[PDB]
């Protein structure tokens, strides 16, 4: 090849005009090499053709050259970046297309008014009208750029190209334009939103395709925003009230999941007359997936009905169908209702709430669906600050205090899950009084599974509310177990002494655990014995070396003297770990 | 070796049978310790008392997750790891390992299963075929099970077997004074051991098993005052609730597998020995 440019290739490997990649990334250095006037005459021409498709490569190159203007001349030659771009814009691994339209948009703004009538547009066209469709499925997301600033005139002849684009023959070619015909939307006048914009929408709307229709339902917020509230109800509702309705649950659901936006774009006395209605019938629709989607919106609707009709509409067109969800088939569906429906309690107040609202909070806090009971817990926080901590407490406690005893084990287990969440939520001083019993308790419980649970549920705790409340509110109720005549309790000293050194730092660990741990060491039965050494080696690293070789070593040792097999073995091993061996 | 037997242990309890080679090892070793075991067995307290698991295996797991996992917590099986259940291989050698690995914290008994001719009747002998290749396994597994201790006997009160009393043995002596290395016999004292079961007909019966006896209140009452017994905890009998009290409490039923066979619904059970013999229940559901 020819030094300058030559660096770029990859003369190594075994490749069809190949570059070097980490040093397509070192591109702006070699347009200093040669100047601008050089960057122009060969150094884009050379870039433009000679495309192999290294992908990885060909993405840099669009990237790069999204910021050459300066390297090429500065405004006045920008027009020189197209060649290469609107090539990169037709590959194929659309990662490269779109790096190549976001490019071209950039440099858009750089051409010159003129310009982009002389260059751009024309690449706009070429593009539009190309024949293969990956060079139209690109051109979509050129018309906003260059609209504003061209002629009357030629923004006209961009109005054409896109509507051509809308009724492409080919479906993608219609997604396309779909999905970018609420951009290309706000910056027409008004007039041609209502004269040619909404044509476009309400063909889409009623496209053969429904890929292309519930595309169709975004395009609509963003047309629903431009027009003034007045004109919606001719030009827009009909098609929306169509999109809620429509055959393709697709086209439904995207209604579902553009709903808030839908209300906003729309306005409060719309959204009272046309989609308190709709709301209703998606959730009812047949297909659980439309059915979720709207529940899911039901909080931040009902936040946003216009204060002045609010409450009433939650109470009679609202609620009820929430009654009915919470009930419904689909855990698909409940679970989304869950994961919100008590954001409703600020919106209803501490009575409302309290009389409406906390009834369908316990039937999900009894839900089947463990993720249904876990969504509500995971969400106390709202509904608390409304209602009293006593309020809760006296609709929640019972529910949990009825779990947290019960028949299989496993669901035992299930309700000891919910305490770090409760803690974290409703408050350390709340947790002292109301919960941490229940959490001392399931240490000595029967099942093993469940004190293992509970166990380790302590760690969690300390990490929520501190090593200090960990000394004064856990360890001590803890190690009072030492004592317990039953082995099972005394070895569960040690396993919570294990968990909590994890987490109390040095300070609590060596003054306040590690004495009632040296202690057993001269238990009457094996087991506590041995994982005496255990809990050693465990504690061990926590505690600072002087301790270690004048109080752990010295226990270790005479461990290893024990008449049991398994306290020499594990107090052996435990001298090993630590290096007092 | 110990690193080993860790390993092994590690291996069963994600259920992968160990190998043949390995197998060959786990029981001569088992062997040398049982040999110096006794027919009536030393176990003190505390410990959990388990009846039947009949190679369901996964209900095996099941039992751990309610009494605790081996060393930490002490077991003492009476019997019956095979037959009937879907992993006799992967049960029975996980517990041969954790006796080989901790004589002290686990103690293994004799059941009715532990024997040539039922294995090759109900299942473990055809496991073994599918399982490796060849009878082997088969036979280390029934030779190691001739050294089994046939009875333990917790802090000098509480007399532990597989099925129960004979009429040809009334003192704890007269069993210690049995040769039980060697098959179970179809008749006498160490058959009966094996295979008898509480009634609530007194004195002795025919058994409907075909070995054995039944036997009713009245001879518990003999056989415990006799042996300064507080109890008879044995298993061998289907327990519907898991465990199950009779003859006046004198004897108490253990059955650790739940619904048997994949068919039954029975619950399982467990029995707690504390520090003080004080004893409790725990009952449990299969595995999900
Ligand atoms: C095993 C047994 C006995 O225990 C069993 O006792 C009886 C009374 C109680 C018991 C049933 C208990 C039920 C809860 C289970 C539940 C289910 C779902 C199945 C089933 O399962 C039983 C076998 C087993 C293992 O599952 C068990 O539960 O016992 C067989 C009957 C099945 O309905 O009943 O049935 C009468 C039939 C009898 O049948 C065989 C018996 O013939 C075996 C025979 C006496 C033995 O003779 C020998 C030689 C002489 C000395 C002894 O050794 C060689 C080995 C073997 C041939
Ligand atoms: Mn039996
Ligand atoms: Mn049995």
């Amino acid at each position: 090849s020819l030094y300058p440019i030559a660096v770029l290739i990859d003369e190594l490997r075994n490749e069809d005009v190949q570059l070097r990649l980490n040093s397509i990334k070192k591109l702006s250095t070699i347009a200093l090499a040669l100047g601008v006037e050089r960057t122009r005459s060969e150094l884009l021409p050379f870039l433009t053709d000679t495309i192999y498709d290294e992908d990885e490569v060909l993405l840099a190159l669009a990237e790069q050259l999204g910021t050459f203007t300066t390297l090429v001349g500065g405004p006045e030659y920008v027009h020189c970046l197209l060649p290469p771009l609107e090539s990169l814009a037709t590959v194929e691994e659309t990662v490269v297309r779109d790096k190549a339209v976001e490019s071209l948009r950039a440099i858009s703004h750089e051409h010159s008014p003129s310009d982009l009538e002389a260059h751009f547009v024309p690449l706009v066209k070429r593009l539009a009208g190309g024949d293969w469709f990956t060079s139209r499925t690109s051109a979509c997301g050129l018309f906003s750029v260059c609209y504003p600033r061209v002629s009357s005139a030629v923004k006209a002849e961009l109005r054409q190209y896109f509507r051509n684009l809308c009724s492409d023959d080919t479906p993608m070619v219609r997604r396309a334009a779909a999905s970018k015909l609420g951009e290309f939307a706000k910056v027409l006048e008004l007039d041609n939103v209502k004269s040619e914009i909404i044509p476009m929408f309400s063909n889409l709307a009623s496209d053969e395709q429904d890929s292309v229709r519930l595309l169709a339902v975004e395009a609509c917020v963003n047309i629903a925003q431009l027009l003034p509230q007045e004109d919606l109800e001719a030009l827009v509702m009909p098609t929306l009230r169509q999109a809620a309705e429509d055959k393709s649950w697709r086209v439904r659901y995207m209604v579902a999941d553009k709903f808030t936006e839908l209300q906003k774009a729309v306005g409060p006395e719309i959204t009272k007359t046309d989609l308190v209605p709709a709301f209703q019938n998606l959730m009812k629709d047949c297909e659980a997936e439309v059915r979720a989607a709207a529940s899911h919106k039901v909080k931040e609707f009902c936040e946003n009905l216009s204060a002045d009709c609010r409450e009433n509409v939650i109470m009679s067109q609202i609620l009820p169908c929430i009654k009915e969800l919470v009930s419904d088939a689909n855990q698909h569906v409940k679970s989304a209702l869950a994961s919100v429906i008590m954001g409703l309690s600020p919106i209803l107040g501490k009575d409302n709430t309290i009389e409406h609202l906390l009834p369908l909070f316990l039937a999900q806090l009894k839900d089947e669906c463990p993720e249904v009971r876990l969504n509500i817990i995971s969400n106390l926080d709202c509904v608390n600050e409304v209602i009293g901590i006593r309020q809760l407490s006296q609709s929640l406690l019972p529910a949990i205090v009825e779990l947290a005893e019960d028949a299989k084990w496993r669901v035992r287990l299930a309700i000891i899950e919910y305490m770090p969440l409760l803690a974290g939520q409703l408050g350390v001083e709340f947790f002292d009084e109301k919960l941490n019993s229940l959490c001392m308790a399931w240490l000595v419980d029967h099942v093993y599974a469940i004190r293992e649970a509970a166990t380790s549920n302590l760690k969690k705790l300390v990490e929520k509310f501190g090593k200090e409340w960990a000394h004064a509110t856990i360890i001590p109720k803890v190690l009072a177990m030492s004592g317990d005549p039953n082995y099972l309790h005394r070895m569960t000293t040690l396993f919570c002494i294990n968990v909590l050194s994890e987490v109390c730092g040095q300070d609590i660990t060596t003054k306040h655990m590690l004495p009632t741990v040296l202690r057993m060491a001269g238990d009457p039965v094996a087991n506590v014995r041995f994982n005496v050494a255990k809990s050693l080696q465990k504690i061990g690293p926590i505690l600072d070396n002087s301790t270690l070789q004048s109080e752990v070593k010295p226990i270790l040792e005479k461990l290893t003297q024990d008449q049991d097999v398994d306290v020499k073995y594990f107090a052996q091993e435990a001298l090993t770990v630590l290096s007092l061996a | 070796f110990t690193k080993e037997l860790d390993q092994w242990i590690e291996q069963l309890n994600e259920c992968k049978q160990l190998s043949e080679s390995q197998v060959k090892s786990l029981c001569e070793k088992a062997k040398e310790i049982l040999t110096k075991e006794s027919n009536v067995q030393e176990v003190r307290c505390p410990v959990t008392v388990c009846g039947d698991v009949h190679g369901q295996f996964h209900d095996l797991m099941e039992l751990f997750r309610i009494g605790g996992k081996s060393p930490d917590t002490n077991y003492l099986f009476m019997g019956d790891y095979v037959d009937r259940g879907y992993y006799s291989v992967e049960t029975v050698t996980l517990l041969v390992a954790l006796k080989v690995r901790y004589r002290e914290r686990i103690t293994i008994l004799r059941g009715n299963h532990e024997s040539r001719q039922i294995t090759q009747v109900y299942g473990f002998y055809d496991e073994c075929l599918r399982k490796y290749g060849n009878a082997n396994v088969w036979k280390y597994f029934t030779d190691l099970f001739d050294y089994l201790p046939l009875t333990a006997l917790v802090d000098g009160q509480i007399f532990c077997l597989h099925g129960g009393l004979s009429p040809s043995i009334d003192t704890l002596d007269h069993i210690r004074a049995l040769d039980r290395l060697q098959e179970v016999p179809h008749e006498g004292p160490m058959c009966d051991l094996l295979w008898s079961d509480p009634d609530d007909r007194g004195g002795w019966g025919i058994s409907p098993r075909g070995a054995g006896y039944t036997f009713g209140q009245d001879i518990s009452e003999t056989f415990n005052h006799a042996n300064g017994l507080t109890l008879v905890s044995r298993a061998h009998q289907l327990v519907m609730e898991g465990y199950n009290w009779c003859h006046d409490r004198n004897v108490v039923t253990i059955f650790s597998a739940p619904n048997y066979c994949y068919r039954c619904g029975n619950q399982a059970a467990i029995m707690e020995l504390d520090d003080t013999l004080k004893y409790s229940f725990l009952q449990f559901d299969p595995a999900p």
